[PDB]
RNA sequence: CUUUAAAUCCUUUAACGAGGAUCCAUUGGAGGGCAAGUCUGGUGCCAGCAGCCGCGGUAAUUCCAGCUCCAAUAGCGUAUAUUAAAGUUGCUGCAGUUAAAAAGCUCGUAGUUGGAUCU
RNA sequence: CGGGAAACCAAAGUCUUUGGGUUCCGGGGGGAGUAUGGUUGCAAAGCUGAAACUUAAAGGAAUUGACGGAAGAGCGAUUUUUGUACACACCGCCCGU
């Protein structure tokens, strides 16, 4: 895999979690 | 706390390669030629040479007038005129590091006694000590390590209770006496 | 029987050349084979270091030749190193044998203190170089013996060097760089200028200049 | 080159050269031996006698042999001194 | 380049200090997470009981199945895979048997085609396997 | 009687699984150790 | 007998005590690294060996054995901590174009370093 | 000139003949610039930054071949143009669901 797309879909993810992995939660 | 004593060292130095063709064929010819049991007695004596070589080397770095090159020098190669390892013309400290094992290997208690004839063998002459037939001087010396010095060269005997030195016959003989 | 097909050939075949040193002096390359075995002779011994096969790709597919490494020398002073491939084994350990005796130097011995009896180490620190490979040579004390790997060893054994302490650096698993590092460091040894050579050279009459008459005959 | 004992140990002297004072090595074949003839100051024959001349590789290699050789015969009388 | 300077020492020393944790085997030492992790806990050997019977594959390209344990240590009750090394000998354990298990040889990391297997049996029921494959002791029973 | 022949098979079998051997084998011929 | 508080051990000494002198030396190996057999019989990618490279799928120099041969030797294997090997932590003494690597750029405090000259 | 594995470099020289001053920074390949903590921002994200575990290679320069929907000298292998991560050689190798 193309190392750029390799790091987007590893910052999609985080931005998932992060919803996810609320604060407030 | 007891009343005891720890001082001990060991006496040899393994090699670094343990399978080295040059190196066995060596060893095996010098325990071959002076009748030794084992690879440690050769290793032994090495160790022995290895150090005097580091004393001398250490004490040739020193200014010629330096105090304890010149009293400790002049002990180690009178120690050295002693065992007969070195002759009286070459006690300079240069010469020790011309030295070789085979010249500590010669004043063995084991070879001397094959080199006087008392021995027909140098196998013989390791049996001979081993079994209490030879003395020093005085003393009855059972140990083939052990280094003759130049004084006490004139005096390796059969001992007075030795069957060869004089002494009443073994047992076989006196065995075989009794059947006949 | 030899026949000699240049000007030194022929001139130490009619003996007009007492010793290899000689040559030495002038720097006169050795072409002929036969130069060297008139002068050392029977003190010459060699070894082969090592049988190494290349390949190269082809249609058909790889094609193998084998490459031997011969070291000699007469442990008194000079040292040669030969390399050479070849279809078969035996052809190379000829050739490499032939290439190692061409290509001898002679060595220089030194003193690592008191300066008495005859020489036994380096005369001072020398290195060599190959691809990767830095080789060092240290005078060592009379009696230490040669300190270094297997292959260094058997070099400074044929140089006729008695005691010696070596360093070494890079990929000395490669044998041919291993020995040639170590080679050069010795034929390094004569080229050193030290202060007992300071004194102004005395030239001599060339070889083929002093024999030009005998040499216009044949 | 020599012991205690003052006996010489070596197995040759190499020689140096004229231009750079640098020792010429055994394998060192860019190296030359050169004579440059004299003649007499009467007639200006060939007298016979000549003067010797050794120039290492490096020299050689660096284009600075044949100054080096001018310097030398200059020094020597052999070239005019207003050369 | 590197400060030579004469009052230069503090920096040196800090600087060393600093990019030895660069190196593997020291950071492994001196950070604690891999004795942590260590079942033995730093020690050479340990005792367990014979939770069971495996037999794992050899990897590529090697073909074979190499027989195993799985215990239970109890000092502090991990679970473990130990090889048992010789022609038959896992017909010389039991299950519920102490064994004594001691590491394969590479420092907790795997040898050979065994994957993930860092450790091998030595006594089993408080006799070595050894012993009994030669068969100079046998079994207590 | 010439049973085997060093050189023949180092050449033959310098690249088979018996290649280790014959090599130590040829240097016993070289070197004579 | 001596030893010792009394003993033991060592030393000293009577008598007995070795031909298979059966009064029997073991521990690991035999492809390379690394000293030493592509000898014979089994097994047939199985069982197994192998720190690493590798061996084993019907002629296995590597497994299971017999014979023979190597190494140290009253000692020799194994697991683990540690030192040298490591100039792979580099003060001596490592690197940073392409193998891992110089901050996007500049200013700047502390720190480090600092041109000649006096009998 | 001298260096370097070489490609190449008058600097990438004046290095085992190793020390002009000083700053940052690397330690086999992955896991991973990921998790967590801290901090900055409205957000997107920025800076600092692991371990468990897994693996015997990954990688650089150059050489000979094979492919293409392209036109005496070198340490050494070695001695139509060109590119290659192929060498069981494109019927190859290889990425992600
Ligand atoms: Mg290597
Ligand atoms: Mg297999
Ligand atoms: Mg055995
Ligand atoms: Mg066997
Ligand atoms: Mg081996
Ligand atoms: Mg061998
Ligand atoms: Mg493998
Ligand atoms: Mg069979
Ligand atoms: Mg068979
Ligand atoms: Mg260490
Ligand atoms: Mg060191
Ligand atoms: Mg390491
Ligand atoms: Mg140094
Ligand atoms: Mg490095
Ligand atoms: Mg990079
Ligand atoms: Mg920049
Ligand atoms: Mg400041
Ligand atoms: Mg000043
Ligand atoms: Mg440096
Ligand atoms: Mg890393
Ligand atoms: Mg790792
Ligand atoms: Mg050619
Ligand atoms: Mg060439
Ligand atoms: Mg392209
Ligand atoms: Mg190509």
């Amino acid at each position: 895999m193309r190392a750029k797309w390799r790091k987007k879909r590893m910052r999609r993810l985080k931005r998932k979690r992060r919803k996810m992995r609320q604060r407030s939660k | 706390p007891v009343a005891r004593s720890w001082v001990c060292r060991k006496t040899y130095v393994t090699p670094r390669r343990p399978f080295e063709k040059s190196r066995l064929d060596q060893e095996l010819k010098l325990i071959g030629e002076y009748g030794l049991r084992n690879k440690r007695e050769v290793w032994r004596v090495k160790f022995t040479l290895a150090k005097i070589r580091k004393a001398a080397r250490e004490l040739l770095t020193l200014d010629e007038k330096d105090p304890r090159r010149l009293f400790e020098g002049n002990a180690l190669l009178r120690r050295l005129v002693r065992i007969g390892v070195l002759d009286e013309g070459k006690m300079k400290l240069d010469y020790i590091l011309g030295l070789k094992i085979e010249d500590f290997l010669e004043r063995r208690l084991q070879t001397q006694v094959f080199k006087l004839g008392l021995a027909k063998s140098i196998h013989h002459a390791r049996v001979l000590i081993r079994q209490r037939h030879i003395r020093v001087r005085k003393q009855v010396v059972n140990i083939p390590s052990f280094i003759v010095r130049l004084d006490s060269q004139k005096h390796i005997d059969f001992s007075l209770r030795s069957p060869y030195g004089g002494g009443r016959p073994g047992r076989v003989k006196r065995k075989n006496a009794k059947k006949g | 029987e030899w026949m000699p097909v240049t000007k030194l050939g022929r001139l130490v075949k009619d003996m007009k050349i007492k010793s290899l040193e000689e040559i030495y002096l002038f720097s006169l390359p050795i072409k002929e084979s036969e130069i060297i075995d008139f002068f050392l002779g029977a003190s010459l011994k060699d070894e082969v270091l090592k049988i190494m096969p290349v390949q190269k790709q082809t249609r058909a597919g790889q094609r193998t030749r084998f490459k031997a490494f011969v070291a000699i020398g007469d442990y008194n002073g000079h040292v040669g190193l030969g390399v050479k491939c070849s279809k078969e084994v035996a052809t190379a350990i000829r050739g490499a044998i032939i290439l190692a005796k061409l290509s001898i130097v002679p060595v220089r011995r030194g003193y690592w203190g008191n300066k008495i009896g005859k020489p036994h180490t380096v005369p001072c620190k020398v290195t060599g170089r190959c691809g990767s490979v830095l080789v060092r040579l240290i005078p060592a004390p009379r009696g230490t013996g040669i300190v270094s790997a297997p292959v260094p060893k058997k070099l400074l054994m044929m140089a006729g060097i008695d005691d010696c302490y070596t360093s070494a650096r890079g990929c000395t698993a490669t044998l041919g760089n291993f020995a040639k590092a170590t080679f050069d460091a010795i034929s390094k040894t004569y080229s050193y200028l030290t202060p007992d050579l300071w004194k102004e050279t005395v030239f001599t009459k060339s070889p083929y200049q002093e024999f030009t008459d005998h040499l216009v005959k044949t | 080159m020599q012991n205690d004992a003052g006996e010489f140990v070596d197995l040759y002297v190499p020689r140096k050269c004229s231009a750079s004072n640098r020792i010429i090595g055994a394998k060192d074949h860019a190296s030359i031996q050169m004579n440059v003839a004299e003649v007499d100051k009467v007639t200006g024959r060939f007298n016979g006698q000549f003067k010797t001349y050794a120039i290492c590789g490096a020299i050689r290699r660096m284009g600075e042999s044949d100054d080096s050789i001018l310097r030398l015969a200059k020094a020597d009388g052999i070239v005019s001194k207003n050369f | 380049g590197k400060c030579r300077g004469l009052r230069t020492a503090r920096k040196l020393r800090s600087h060393r200090r600093d990019q030895k944790w660069h190196d593997k085997q020291y950071k492994k030492a001196h950070l604690g997470t891999a004795l942590k992790a260590n079942p033995f806990g730093g020690a050479s050997h340990a005792k367990g009981i014979v939770l069971e019977k495996v037999g794992v594959e050899a990897k590529q390209p090697n073909s074979a199945i190499r027989k195993c344990v799985r215990v239970q240590l109890i000092k502090n009750g991990k679970k473990i895979t130990a090889f048992v090394p010789n022609d038959g000998c896992l017909n010389f354990i039991e299950e519920n048997d102490e064994v004594l298990v001691a590491g394969f040889g590479r420092k907790g990391h795997a040898v050979g085609d065994i994957p993930g297997v860092r450790f091998k049996v030595v006594k089993v029921a408080n006799v070595s396997l050894l012993a009994l494959y030669k068969g100079k002791k046998e079994r207590p029973r | 009687e010439l049973g085997t022949d060093p050189y023949e098979d180092f050449q033959e079998n310098w690249n088979t699984k018996h290649s280790s051997g014959v090599t130590r084998e040829l240097m016993r011929e070289l070197n004579g150790g």
